[PDB]
């Protein structure tokens, strides 16, 4: 018992969404994710060339609207956020192929 | 006596707002008077209202009510708004009065 | 009066059968959708 | 798994959502009609032209 690297019961995902809304909080926060395959398998070298394309953003970056990234640069021309970062959480399991995204309430819905 | 007492206590009950967890004034239709009124509500009791309005919204839609257990009793229904309401109309009648003069 | 009687009968028919397969089909969309708001859950949590 | 082939060979790409339900709509027209038809007509036992037209039909004067 003592050598046996115990195996953890598997988690479910679920495609649902939690919302806490909190109109007095300057700037709003958004994360959506679909279930990732886990830290085994090689297609998370896939995912992760996926993030790259699409990659990320902060009102820093100087490289502006000629950023190669596409959602980068629409965040640049129309303001679509404060910033915004894709990820690929692995798990030995499961895990989480997302992004998240900083916006100003009113620019929340063209950015998603 | 007691008669007017057992009448609104009735009316109250056959009303049934108390079943959504919602508060006399919370069904207050919102004229001018009343928007401004809110507006004078400290934090805490307004955001009281809103969750109050936001549940009753979302059994609205479920067609259903909430436990009898839940149900705001006639006697701890509390009239968070009517203070400010009656003060808002106050000064409206007073400007009033004072314009035609 | 109606010669049209037979084939209004028959398209009566056809009208009911239609009816009741799209009204459940769709009766099941509508639930489906809503589904979403129908088992909502909501919380109040103040700082408090 | 049915729910699944349909969903992966069909259901899927909206594309061939489309082709289903055009391909879809034609089956079930053919099929359709040719029941209701049956059942009107078994429902009405010789009332119809149909079925009294051989009284008339190449077999008088
Ligand atoms: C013989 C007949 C053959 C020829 C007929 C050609 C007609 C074919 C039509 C093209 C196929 C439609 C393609 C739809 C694709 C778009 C889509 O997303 O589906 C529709 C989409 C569903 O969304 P999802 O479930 O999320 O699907 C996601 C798919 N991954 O929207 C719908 O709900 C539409 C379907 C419901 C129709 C409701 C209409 C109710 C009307 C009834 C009354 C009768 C009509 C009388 C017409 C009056 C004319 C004067
Ligand atoms: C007139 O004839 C009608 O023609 C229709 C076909 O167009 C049939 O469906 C009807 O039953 C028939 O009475
Ligand atoms: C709710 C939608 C109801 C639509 C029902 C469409 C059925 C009409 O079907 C009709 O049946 C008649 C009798 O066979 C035929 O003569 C017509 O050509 C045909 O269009």
């Amino acid at each position: 018992k003592e050598d046996a690297v115990p195996i953890l019961p598997r988690c479910r995902f679920t495609g649902s969404e939690i919302r806490a809304r909190d109109d007095a909080l300057p700037v709003a926060h958004v994360a959506l994710a679909v279930e990732g395959p886990g830290w085994a398998d090689p297609d998370n070298v896939v995912l992760h060339v996926a993030n790259a394309i699409i990659g990320r953003y902060d009102r820093t970056f100087g490289g502006g609207k000629h950023l190669s990234s596409r959602l980068a640069a629409l965040a640049v021309e129309h303001k679509l956020c404060h910033s915004f970062q894709t990820f690929n959480t692995s798990y030995s399991d499961t895990g989480l192929f997302g992004f998240h995204f900083v916006a100003d309430p009113l620019s929340i819905d063209d950015m998603m | 006596g007691r008669l007017m007492d057992r009448i609104r206590k009735w009316y109250y009950n056959a009303a049934g707002f108390n079943k959504y967890g919602l508060m006399r004034d919370d069904t207050l239709y919102e004229d001018d008077d009343v928007k401004e009124a809110l507006k004078r509500l400290p934090e805490d009791l307004y955001n009281e209202r809103m969750f109050r309005i936001k549940r009753a919204l979302d059994l609205s839609l479920k067609h259903r009510i909430l436990p009898k257990e839940q149900w705001v009793k006639y006697e701890e229904d509390k009239p968070y708004l009517e203070p400010y309401l009656k003060e808002v109309i106050r000064e409206r009648l007073e400007r009033e009065a004072w314009n035609k003069k | 009066a109606e010669p049209e009687h037979d084939q209004r009968k028959r398209m009566g028919l056809k009208m009911l059968l239609i009816s009741a397969l799209l009204t459940s089909l769709l009766y099941y969309m509508k639930r489906h959708k809503w589904s979403v708001l129908k088992s909502r859950k909501m919380a109040y949590r103040p700082p408090k | 798994a049915l729910l699944r082939q349909a969903y992966s060979a069909l259901f899927r790409r909206t594309s061939t959502f489309a082709l289903t339900v055009v391909l879809g709509a034609v089956l079930f027209e053919r099929a359709f009609d040719q029941g209701a038809d049956a059942i009107f007509e078994h429902l009405n036992e010789g009332k119809l032209w149909k079925h009294i037209k051989h009284k008339y039909e190449a077999s008088e004067e």
